[PDB]
Formats: C-alpha cells, sequence, structure tokens
C-alpha cells in the first residue's frame, strides 16, 4: 500500500504537472491580447485598423476556448470547471497513503474565456 | 493595368497548398464549396476551422463580377475615382492577410501545450 501510495503521488503530480503546462499557453495568449490592447488604445488608429485589431483577438478569444474544453489528462476534462468548489460535477482526490481515508482532495477551477 | 490585372487573376486561380486552391474561394464563410478543418487534438471533435475568402479581382470590387469589366485608366475622370478602389481593394487584402495570421499564432501557440 505503502508502494501503491508512492506511484498514486507520481501520478498526482502529473496531472497537477499537465493542467499548468496548459495554462502556460491560456497565460501567454492573454499577455499577446495586452499588448494589442495598448497599440489599439492609441490615437493614430481608424476604424479599419482597430478592427483589424479585433480580428487577431477574435481568434485569440477562441484559441482560449479550445484549450479550456479539450484540455484533458486520461480523458479527464481540467480547465471546463468539472473539478471547482462552488458547484462541482465531479470530485478530484489523491490516494496517498496505504489506507481508508488516507488522501486528499484537489479543485481545479473553470479556465475558459 | 491590364498586364498587372491578370496578374492578380492569375495568383487566385493558381495559388495552391498541397494541390489544393486557397485564393480560389473554395474554403470562404457564406458559400463555400469545402470546409478546411485543422486536427490539432487527442480526441474527435478537437478540431478548428479555417476560412479563406475570394481573393479575386471579382472579389476585390476591381472587377464587375457580371460583366466582367475591369478597372480603367484611360480616362484622368476614371482614375480618380480607380484610387477610392484601390482604397476598398486593398482593405479586403489587409483584412484577409490579418486573417490568417490571426490563425497563425493560433496554430503556433497550439503546438506549444
Amino acid at each position: 500500500g505503502l508502494r501503491r501510495a508512492e506511484q498514486n503521488t507520481e501520478d498526482g503530480m502529473s496531472l497537477i504537472q499537465t493542467a499548468e503546462g496548459y495554462l502556460q499557453e491560456t497565460h501567454e495568449i492573454v499577455q499577446r491580447v495586452r499588448v494589442l490592447a495598448v497599440q489599439a488604445a492609441n490615437g493614430i488608429y481608424s476604424e479599419e485598423d482597430r478592427q483589424q485589431i479585433q480580428v487577431e483577438v477574435s481568434q485569440l478569444v477562441d484559441e482560449i476556448d479550445r484549450i479550456a474544453s479539450q484540455a484533458e489528462f486520461n480523458k479527464m476534462k481540467l480547465l471546463t470547471g468539472a473539478f471547482a468548489r462552488l458547484n462541482p460535477t465531479a470530485s478530484m482526490w489523491f490516494h496517498i497513503g496505504a489506507n481508508m481515508h488516507q488522501r486528499e482532495r484537489v479543485y481545479i477551477e473553470t479556465m475558459n474565456t | 493595368v491590364s498586364q498587372l490585372v491578370d496578374e492578380i487573376d492569375r495568383i487566385a486561380s493558381q495559388a495552391e497548398f498541397n494541390k489544393m486552391k486557397l485564393l480560389t474561394g473554395a474554403f470562404a464563410r457564406l458559400n463555400p464549396t469545402a470546409s478546411m478543418w485543422f486536427h490539432i487534438g487527442a480526441n474527435m471533435h478537437q478540431r478548428e476551422r479555417v476560412y479563406i475568402e475570394t481573393m479575386n479581382t471579382a472579389a476585390l470590387g476591381l472587377r464587375n463580377p457580371t460583366v466582367l469589366t475591369f478597372i480603367s485608366l484611360s480616362t484622368a475622370g476614371k482614375a480618380n475615382s480607380v484610387i477610392g478602389l484601390c482604397d476598398d481593394a486593398l482593405r479586403v487584402i489587409s483584412k484577409q492577410r490579418a486573417d490568417l495570421g490571426a490563425y497563425y499564432n493560433r496554430m503556433e501557440h497550439a503546438a506549444k501545450g
């Protein structure tokens, strides 16, 4: 059980390590919107140019949604809000012990736009 | 101008990727003859669609979509009128390249996660 408890603990971290890997791509997108918002906020552009800026954001706005819906570890949805705290549709418990209740619970909030 | 306009038409009809035309209007949104989806997931419905508008002299407004007459600079008065159309035409190409690059960044991020 302790040998079993150890093997689960690595698997628990692998799930945790992956969701943070998906959040890495999400964070780089939001900054890219942020810098484009600075250029878009300058006063020397017209409606046409800022619309071209809005073109790239809408592609990026959807790409954040794509990561949120398609983020999976072992066929499990992670960033869609299942493992949240307020209204959870599932509970994630990592069993790091050799006995009945030797487990700890994990929370992941919604990560869509 | 005829030599220039002719080359624009040769561009759209001969622009190919993997023996598939792109600029002809095959993958547009309104009335497409085909849809372009990129498979970017580990599951079935993890895919995204690409829209490429038509980019010939007809779709740019520099050619009549019905009679197929293109712009003429033979008269000074008409030249002042072609200027407004080139403003109209370049906005569409600028709109489309901003479209593709928005997708291009979307894919470049997608590979990272």
